[PDB]
Formats: C-alpha cells, structure tokens, sequence
C-alpha cells in the first residue's frame, strides 16, 4: 500500500469568489477533519457537513467524529488547501475557532459547536448547498460538563413526565465555564446515548456492588465530629438514616479497590474521551496557542 | 487514608503496621503514613470523601434506575444486573439532578488517583542498575 | 404444584428455535392436549 499522504491537498470545484478565498485565509492552521486520507481530496468530503442531518443528534455527532482524521491547514492559495496529518508526539500552533477562552498546562478536545446555526451567524465558507464547519477545540474541564450534561439528561427522561423533560433542558443546557455561556444544540435521546447509559448504570451498579464494610460508612463515621462547607455540602444529598470496625481484612481490601479503580475507570471512560491537544503557550489575544500532541 | 478516623483500636494499628510496608523484588521497602498526630490532611480527606461518596451514591440511585431500566430493557445482561442489588439489599428531581452532577464531581475528582500514564519503557538497563536506556512515550 | 426457581427475577428471551429451548405453551393448546391424553384411555 502507498503511505498515508501527509500532504494533503484539498481542491475546489466551485467558483470562489474573492471573500470567499479571504474568509479561506484566516482559516491558517486550524483543525478540520477528514475521513478519506487520500492525496488529492474534493471540498464535500471535507468538514463536517457531510454528516449534519435533519436529526441534529449531536451524540451522533459526538459519536462520528472520535472517528474522524484531524489535521492542520497550511499554505492557502489559489484551490489549494495544503492539510497536514500531524505525527504523533511533536508540536505546532493550532487556532481557535469559537469563542473560548483557554490557560497553560491543561488539555484540549475536539467537539462538534455549540448553539451552531444562524445564532452567531457564522458566514464561514459559504458555496453551492455547503457549509465549512469546523470542529471545536475545547478545553478539559469544558469538555467533561458538556458530555456530563448530556448523560445526565439521558438518565433523567426515563419513565418521566414530559414537561419535568421540558424543565430538565432548560436547567442543563446552559454552561457558564469561563466567563461565557453556551447552549448545547438539541440534547436528544437516541440509541447511541441509550448504550451509553446501559454501560454507565451497568458499571456504578457493579461499584455498588463492590463497595466494602468500611468505604460507604466512612462519610457515615466521619460527619459525626467533623465540620466543613465540604462535608455540609455533600452531605445533604444523602438520606437522614464509639463504634467498632467489623473485619480490618487489608488482603481482601486492595482487591476491592483494584477492582473498584476497574469500575471507577469504566465509569470514568464515558466523559473523557480523547486528549488531542496539550497546550503549552497561547497567543496573548488567544488568537493561537503552541501546543503539543498532534495527532 | 481510609483508617484514619478508627486509628484507636489495635487491630486496626496492626494493619496501618501491615500495609505501610511493601516487599518487591529485593526490596523491604516502606511507605509513610499519611497520617500524622491523629490528624487528616486535606488532600487524603478529599479523596475518601469522594471515593465514599461515589460509593454512597452508587449505593442509593442504581437499584431505582436498573428498576426504571427494566421496563425498557432490550438485554438480558441488564435485567440480571438488578437481581445482585437485590441479594445485595438483603426525593425532588432537582435534587436527584443534584445527586447525579455530585456523582460525577466525584468521579472527576479521582481520576488523578485511578488511573496513570507509563512514562517510560526500558529498552536496556545498565549494569550495576544505576542508569537504564528508554524509550519515552507520553 | 407450581416450581420453585433459584433466580429471582425473570430474565426475557431472544433465542431461536435453533438455539436454547423454551417450554412457550399457550393455554388452550396445553388444555387441548390433557383432554386428548384424557379420552384416548384371566
């Protein structure tokens, strides 16, 4: 087999006009994902609006695009867009596309847009019943509530009225990470999200399960001298209703608690899907960022 | 850390003397207590907390949400979950939005301790052990 | 009279003719058939 090009040239068969080529130009090593990594790839392949569908399942979206090859915009030109399929491990600056603020040492996501529509009004290549999207590159902790929202709001519409449904989206569609508020587009439940909560109540099921004599009564035991805004605060979501341990038995214990970082991990694996980016370095007016962990 | 608050009897004083020590390969190492004058410190106390709330809430939500499941159930493996929480045993929707969002808080705040990166693989090790040659694999 | 079973709570089934068996026996043809083993009785 011929190796995978990491040189590859997007085309375009439309007529480009002269903003069109200019909106083209900001668009200099950013993220677009691909799924071809052919040589000499066409304009309707790339992006992502060959799998926009009338559903706007975005867990579909979410879904598609861990499949999808990333790579980097370079030397923009008269129909040609040079992308390049960065290696594993080395480093080049990316662009943010959406309005979201990033810091130094954290990690970065990829993301399908939120409120993506006429909203913000994104004239963002614009041709012939085809749109340029563009993928979202988001921080860590963004990307862990905009998946954890979402599992949330699959669990909760089960054997529920409609309207605690309709007061549901409402008070967990907004996300004000980082002096910004977002709104997720139309949270709906589909087959994918429902395999999602088959694995996730499969696996706090098992941990409940595996929990021992002394870890669900540690709280229970400690909440009797101890006092915190902490303790306070995550005791109220609990039920009302010295002492002795039953068996200290420290050989049983550390495989219960392998086996309990097993389901700790199992459960943890639904919202944290993939590190794509390290950042090291931003530009000042956030522009850009040097980053790692390409590929 | 999680026999920090039963520190005064004995037996568990002998198993705080069991587990602080470690045998390995040639090795008769030990650890130190992450206790100090009966006390906890802050980061410890954090992780328990949230290692038994995570347990707590495990141990309250999933039998209702198997049960809901049940009605909608498509495979068997789901159905038979619910029968161990049965020998095993043997509210505001807001607040149940509150109980699952701290449920997830705590599963994020113990993914600095359940999981963890190989850095390094050795390709050669010097003798006398004192240097080896790796690979590096971030 | 009626069974006593290990496992609690039923299980619901997927298989085919070709896979596990099942005893699926609707009541009247059960009924029909005690009737049939019924009449059919130096």
């Amino acid at each position: 087999m011929a190796a995978m090009e990491a040189n590859i040239f997007c085309t375009f068969d439309h007529k480009l006009s002269i903003a069109d080529v200019g909106k083209l130009t900001k668009l200099v090593a950013a993220v677009v994902p691909i799924p071809q990594r052919l040589h000499l790839i066409k304009h309707y392949q790339l992006g992502l609006h060959q799998f926009v569908d009338h559903t706007r399942g975005y867990v579909r979206l979410r879904g598609l695009l861990r499949n999808m090859t990333l790579t980097l915009m370079r030397r923009v030109e008269g129909n040609q867009i040079l992308l390049h399929v960065p290696t594993h491990g080395l480093l080049y600056t990316v662009l943010n596309t959406g309005p979201v603020t990033w810091e130094k040492g954290d990690a970065l996501c990829v993301l399908p847009p939120l409120f993506h529509g006429p909203l913000a009004r994104e004239n963002l290549l614009t041709l012939g019943q085809w749109e340029l999207v563009l993928p979202w590159i988001v921080p860590m902790p963004l990307a862990l509530e905009i998946n954890q929202r979402l599992l949330i709001m699959g669990l909760f519409s089960l054997d529920r009225s409609y309207e605690e449904v309709k007061a549901a989206v409402q008070q967990l569609q907004t996300i004000t990470f980082r002096d910004a508020t977002f709104t997720i587009p139309d949270p709906v439940i589909d087959q994918h999200l429902l395999i999602d909560m088959k694995t996730a109540c499969l696996s706090m099921s098992m941990v409940a399960n595996l929990a021992s004599e002394l870890t669900m009564t540690y709280v229970r035991k400690l909440a009797l001298e101890d006092s915190s805004m902490l303790l306070v605060k995550c005791q109220e979501l609990l039920m009302r209703l010295p002492a002795r341990p039953q068996h200290v038995s420290p050989d049983d214990e550390i495989a219960r608690l392998s086996a309990l970082f097993v389901m700790l991990r199992q459960l943890d694996d639904l919202i944290r899907e993939q590190v794509v980016f390290t950042v090291c370095d931003v530009s000042p007016d956030n522009k850009s960022a040097t980053c790692i962990f390409k590929g | 850390g999680l026999f920090s608050l039963d520190r005064s009897y004995e037996e568990v004083k002998a198993a705080v003397q069991q587990l602080q020590t470690i045998t390995f390969r040639d090795a008769t190492f030990t650890i130190p207590d992450p206790v100090i004058d009966q006390h906890l410190l802050i980061d410890m106390k954090t992780a328990c907390l949230s290692m038994s709330m995570v347990a707590n809430l495990a141990s309250e939500l999933t039998m209702t949400y198997v049960r809901k499941l049940a009605l909608e159930d498509s495979s068997m493996l789901l159905v038979k979950c619910q029968e161990l929480l049965m020998r095993l045993d043997r509210v505001s929707p807001d607040d149940e939005i509150a109980r699952l969002s701290a449920l997830f808080v705590m599963l994020r705040q113990l993914d600095d301790l359940i999981r963890e990166q190989v850095v390094f693989t050795v390709c050669d090790v010097s003798p006398d052990n004192k240097s080896a040659t790796c690979i590096f694999k971030g | 009279s009626l069974l006593h079973t290990f496992w609690r709570l039923p299980v619901a089934v997927f298989f085919e003719p070709h896979e596990e068996n099942v005893l699926r026996c609707p009541e009247r043809v059960l009924r029909r058939l005690l009737e049939d083993a019924a009449v059919t009785m130096d």
